[PDB]
Formats: C-alpha cells, structure tokens, sequence
C-alpha cells in the first residue's frame, strides 16, 4: 500500500500492448505480487496531498520493487516528484461505462473545433478511467491540448463531478459525448 | 435479487456472448459459455452465450440480443429496466444433428435470380458455426459480415430444438425455404 | 576550476554541433509535412509524432546547456575568494548567458512552428514557417565568433 | 488442481502455434500487394484498348489482326498473375483451418473439465497472468476474427471478371481497406498480455 515515486524506463520497449501506449504505471513482479496487483488491470493513487488517480497497471520487469514509475503528466496530476511515497490499491470495486463527459479547455483558445477535438480524444484515450477535476492530454495534429474534468454521467444513472478503492468509477468508450463549458 | 441492464460496448455489441457478474454466474451454476434463456420484459425470449464480468463486480447485466425473439429485437437496448434474475433460465444443449432455416438475402440490389446456392449455403453454414440456437427465433447477422446472408429465421429442427440446441460443425444445413407464419 | 571551464567550452561547440544537425532532420520533416498537407490522416500524425521526437532531443540538449550555465555562474561566484591569457572569467558567464538566452528563445519559436504547422491555412504562412524553422532567427551570427574567441583562450 | 494444470497446459501449448501461424498469415499477405497492383494495372491498360478502333488510325492500319494478336496476349500475362494470387489464398485458407481446429481443442479441454473447477477458481487474475476466463475469451476472438478475415478477403477476391472492367480496377483499394477495419493487431495485443506465459 506504500510504495516511492520514480520516473518509467526511457524507451517505450516495444514489449507494450497499444490500448495503453498512455496511462500505464511500470512495476515490478516482486511489487506487482507484494500487493495485488494483476496484470491489464486498473489501480489506485493516492496523493500525501489528498489527490487521486487511476491507473492501468503492467508488470514489466525493469526497475525493482518499492519504485513505481508514472508519466510526466500523472506526476503533475497527483503533484508529486520522484523519491516521493505514493499509496497504490488494486481496484475492486465496479467498472462501468461513461456516458456523458463535460470539461473545458485550459484556455489555449485555439479557434474552437468542438467536435473536431473529440474525434481524437476517443481515439486516443479510450480507457483511462476518469475522476472529476482531472488533465487529459491528446495531441490533435502535433499541437498540445490540456482538459479539465467537470461532470461524468455514468450509464448506471448516476453523477460525479471516488475516493475510496470499492466505489464507482467511469471510463472512456466509443460511445461517450462530450461537452465543452467553462 | 435485482439487476441493471447497461448498454453494451462495441467489443461485445459485435458477438452473441452477454456478460454477467460472478453473483449470478454462482447463483444458476453454469461453467462458460453456456446458454441462457432470457425473457426480455417486452415480451419475447432471447438466448445468449455466458461470460463472466471483466472485474469482478455485482448486480449487472450487459446483453446483446443476436438470438432474438421475431420482431422484439430492438427491445434489448435503450432502456434503464431492471432484469430479475428469475427472468433467466439455464438451457440444456443438445448437439442438434441437423437443421433447417429460410433465409432472407441482403440487399446486393443489382443481381437477384438463381442465388448460386453454393453460395449462400456456404455463408449461412459459416454464420450458423457453433452457436447454440433456439427454434422460433431470428439470428441477425454482425454489422459488415461477408457474404449475402443477413438472417436466418429458424424452422427445421432434427432433434426438436423446442428448449434450444447447439449447432455443430458436423451438422446438415438444409436451405428448406419455408417462411413461416407470416402475418 | 579552470578546468571545469574548459571542459564547459568543448561542450559548448558540441552541443551546438548537435543542435544543428537535429535542426536539419527536423527541417526535413517539416517539408514532408508541408508537402503531404499541400497534397489535399494518419501518415500525417505518425510525421507529427517523430517531429515531436525531435523537439524533445532538442529540449534535452537545451537543459544539459543549462545546467552547463549553471556550473559557471557557479564558479563564477566562488572565484570571489587570473587564467591562461588574462580573462575576467566573469566575461565567461556573459558569453554563456547571451548564448543560454538566444538559444532558448531559438527553442520557444520552433516549439511554436511545430505547434502551428499541422493545420495552416494560405501556403505563404507555410513558406514562412519553414524559414522560421531552419534560419533561426534568433541566433545572431557573432555568437559563434563569440563562442570561437572564448573557446580559443582555452585551446 | 490437475485440471487447471490441464487447461493452462493446454492454453500455453495453444499460444505459441498463433504466433508462428500469425507471422505466417502476415507474411503471406505481404506478398498479396505488389500483385495485386500489378494486376490493376494490366487492368489499366486492357481498358485502354478497348476505346480505340484499330481500323482508323493511320499507322496501325497496316497492321491487320492485331487488336487481337494483342487482348489474347493482356489476359495471359493478367492470369498468370491472378493465380499467383490463388495460391496465396490457400495458404490463408490452411492457416485458418489450422488455428481453427487448434481453439476447438482447447475449448473442448476446458468443457470436458468445467464442472469441478468452480468458475472462481476459473477467474481470478493473478500477478503475471490474466484470468484463464479471459484467454480462453481471447482465444474465441482470434479464431472469429480470422475466419472472418478469410472469407471476406475470398468473397472479394473471386469476383473478378474480365469484363467489368471498371471494379478490378479498384481492387489495391477495397483490398487495403478489408484489412484497415479489424481491430489493431489484436494477435499481438494477445501474445503480448500472455508473453507472461501462464
């Protein structure tokens, strides 16, 4: 439940699936066992300040235990640097589909191109679990991009916008709509 | 109890197979992809294949009605009804020797007459491949599937498929040809 | 010390080396991107995504010269309490700092080219950008006589 | 216990025959395209000889019996191509046939042993290998996504007639296209989640 922030391997060793070329926390099989954790699956990190984010764990066998190497931009999300300590939790509870997402832009203020965004958005992030108040990141045609999350509506008729590992959470399918309100 | 009944995501939406929570998979105690009888709560049964739940969870019900009831097909989707699981039933499944359907062909609008047979019997044996199908029922084919072949009403039986029945690899397809009780 | 400050010369030299010969696989890029756009998916994005690669070995060239501005701004304060051919040695942390400053305005430019030039409208914009990208225009020509001179007090 | 060394004997006996019988299929279709362009371009040129008269143009005139002595000359140098093409096709049609037989295996491993294996003991992931539930699912997909593969890809390829002219002209096309519309190399996201072999 306890583990120390790192930075992944450099290169992305092409022994890595494509549903999760982002969205990935490297282990290892000795720290993949010590806690529960299983391959493909989802997990849970908890900030020392009170943050959170969902991951798809994977074992690849580089690093050893106790370090637990994220993205640049998760170490943003969760607010931390390496060394740091961070708190990991198999995720148990249920897993649904997401209906209905709204987030606003981080005012780059690029002529808006509304639906042109979330044709990429899906295509590029289909799977990463969502949490209200979080940054995306596509790269729609080379330039950069920066989401917030404000609202999920969850098929199961219910809203957010999951704390705790035996909740809710909500993920990105072919299906979902977005909204774009400030 | 009682469950929900989720929309269905693309991966699944393409094959028969409904998934389940590992409850109700305890609860009526078939293995894997066994036959489940559902009665939808808009009249009209439907059969699906069992697969368990991808993490474990409770109380769900994502379907996909290829195995229909005529006509009552759409009733599947678009809905936040709940489903009780006496509503389900496992199914024996017989090897089903041999069977016999009445096709509609898809609209390849430009060449009608004489059908090639060859043809057509070869795509509808493909699309019949180890399914388990019940008698009475409409099996509709996947979005972009090959061939001509786009439905496969159900009539002819060998070993009375009345519950439902498994078809084989080894089975006769008769391209009888009776459409049935059309009003 | 001194030392250190020769050794920050020859890097000096071979980074920007380096920097020049990564700008000139990125302008060949940005040519087959301007091209393909010309033309008329995700031939296109695989070109944008190596173009990206690009920018980030020139980000890592960019904070290894500064840390190497660093280390002598750092010497500089500890020779408080002269060389091989009678420098300040502070002249040494001015050359490094107009040379940190331009270079690193240089990277804002092309981190905004690559940004833009994916979905541009007219061609002359296109035109333009390209040029952007390969005269770097924010390098001053002296800088190299700049860097010779100071790379030519320590061999 | 013995039965679920049975299953994972079997499924990590079944995997390694997909990936050589991937990198085959793979292979073979790699050689299907510059044929294939080839042949739209003989398609090409017979179009191009039928626009034409040959009785009324000056040069040729001179030449009696050759628009013949010509079309009979396209079609070969086309056919000899077309069955290059046919025998590419069965090797595809073998490889289906193979992995085919081998998943039906499998699943009848795991349907003669499933009644005293409770399905808890049949799914639960553990920390280097997913649910056997999962693979065998994973197995289905495979071996529906190739017969699927297969026989679009034959349901095209013999619909072509000296003739129509205009269709076997946009072949490289509707070809490529046949191939961009499954799932991304979904064999390799497979191997890949099961590399881990148990």
């Amino acid at each position: 439940g306890t583990l120390t922030v790192t930075n992944l391997l450099e290169k992305v060793d092409d022994k890595i699936p494509k549903t999760f070329q982002n969205s990935l926390i490297h282990l290892g099989l000795n720290t993949m066992k010590s806690a529960n954790i299983c391959i493909g699956r989802p997990v849970l990190l908890t900030s020392l300040n009170g943050k959170q984010e969902v991951y798809t764990a994977w074992p690849m066998a580089g690093f050893p235990g106790g370090k637990v190497g994220l993205s640049e931009m998760a170490q943003k999300n969760v607010g931390v640097r390496p060394g740091d300590a961070i708190q990991v939790q198999p995720l148990v509870g249920a897993v649904l589909q997401a209906e209905e997402m709204d987030v606003a832009l981080s005012d780059k203020d690029m002529e808006i191109n509304e639906e042109e965004l979330t044709g990429c958005i899906l295509r590029k992030l289909d799977g990463k679990i969502v949490l209200p108040g979080n940054f995306l990141y596509c790269t729609f045609y080379g330039r950069p991009y920066k989401l917030q999350v404000l609202r999920v509506k969850g098929a199961d008729g219910m809203i957010l916008g999951a704390k705790c590992n035996t909740d809710t959470f909500y993920f990105i399918s072919s299906t979902t709509r977005v909204n774009f309100t400030e | 109890p009682l469950l929900k009944l989720l929309p269905l995501d693309a991966r699944d939406r393409g094959t028969q197979r409904c998934r389940l929570g590992p409850a109700a998979l305890h609860a009526l105690g078939a293995r894997l992809g066994s036959a489940v009888k559902i009665s939808l709560p808009d009249g009209g049964s439907c059969l699906c294949t069992a697969w368990p739940r991808r993490d474990g969870a409770d109380g769900f019900v994502q379907l996909d009605p290829l195995c229909a009831s005529p006509g009552a097909a759409v009733g599947a989707s678009r809905s936040r009804r709940s489903l009780s699981l006496n509503r389900l039933l496992l199914v024996p499944c017989p090897p089903l020797r041999r069977v016999a359907v009445w096709p509609v062909l898809r609209e390849r609008a430009g060449a009608p007459g004489a059908r090639n047979t060859a043809a057509v019997l070869e795509a509808a044996q493909e699309l019949l491949r180890n399914r388990p199908i019940s008698l009475g029922h409409v099996v509709v084919a996947p979005p972009g599937a090959p061939g001509l072949v786009a439905a496969l009403h159900i009539v002819g039986g060998t070993p009375s498929p009345d519950p439902a029945g498994l078809v084989t690899p080894r089975t006769r397809v008769s391209l009888g040809g009776e459409p049935p009780s059309e009003a | 010390s001194a030392r250190k400050i020769k050794d920050n010369a020859a890097d000096w030299h071979n980074l920007i080396l380096k920097w020049e010969t990564l700008n000139d696989a990125g302008f060949t890029t940005a040519n087959n991107i301007a091209n393909l756009k010309i033309s008329l998916n995700e031939e296109l994005e695989k070109l944008c995504e190596e173009l990206q690669a690009t920018l980030d070995g020139l980000t890592k060239i960019q904070v290894k010269m500064e840390k190497l501005s660093s280390t002598t701004k750092g010497i500089c304060e500890l020779e408080n309490y002269p060389l091989f051919h009678t420098w300040p040695t502070t002249h040494f942390y001015e050359v490094s700092h107009k040379l940190l400053e331009m270079y690193r305005k240089e990277l804002l430019l092309k981190r905004t080219v690559a940004k833009e030039l994916a979905h541009t409208g007219d061609p002359d914009l296109t035109l333009s950008y390209l040029s952007m990208w390969l005269h770097q225009p924010y390098v001053e020509s002296d800088s190299r006589l700049h860097l010779e001179s100071m790379l030519l007090e320590t061999g | 216990d013995r039965p679920l060394l049975a299953v994972q004997e079997a499924l990590k006996k079944c995997f390694p025959v997909v990936e050589e019988q991937q990198g085959l299929w793979q292979s073979a279709l790699r050689d299907c395209q510059p044929l294939l362009s080839s042949l739209s371009n003989l398609a090409e040129q017979l179009q191009a000889a039928q626009n034409l008269r040959f009785e009324d143009v000056p040069a040729l005139r001179a030449f009696p019996d050759l628009k013949e002595r010509l079309r009979r000359k396209q079609l070969v140098a086309g056919d000899i191509v077309l069955d290059k093409l046919g025998e590419r096709l069965a090797i595809l049609l073998k490889v289906r046939d193979m992995v085919s037989s081998h998943v039906e295996r499998v699943f009848q491993i795991y349907e003669q042993h499933a009644d005293t294996v409770g399905i808890d003991a049949v799914l639960q992931p553990s920390a280097v290998s997913p649910s056997v539930a999962d693979m065998l699912e994973w197995l289905q997909d495979i071996e529906r996504h190739y017969r699927k593969s297969y026989l679009k890809r034959k349901y095209l390829l013999s619909s072509i007639q000296w003739g129509d002219l205009a269709n076997i002209q946009a072949l490289p096309k509707a070809w490529d296209r046949i191939s961009k519309d499954e799932h991304q190399d979904l064999v390799q996201d497979i191997l890949l989640n099961v590399s881990f072999f148990l």
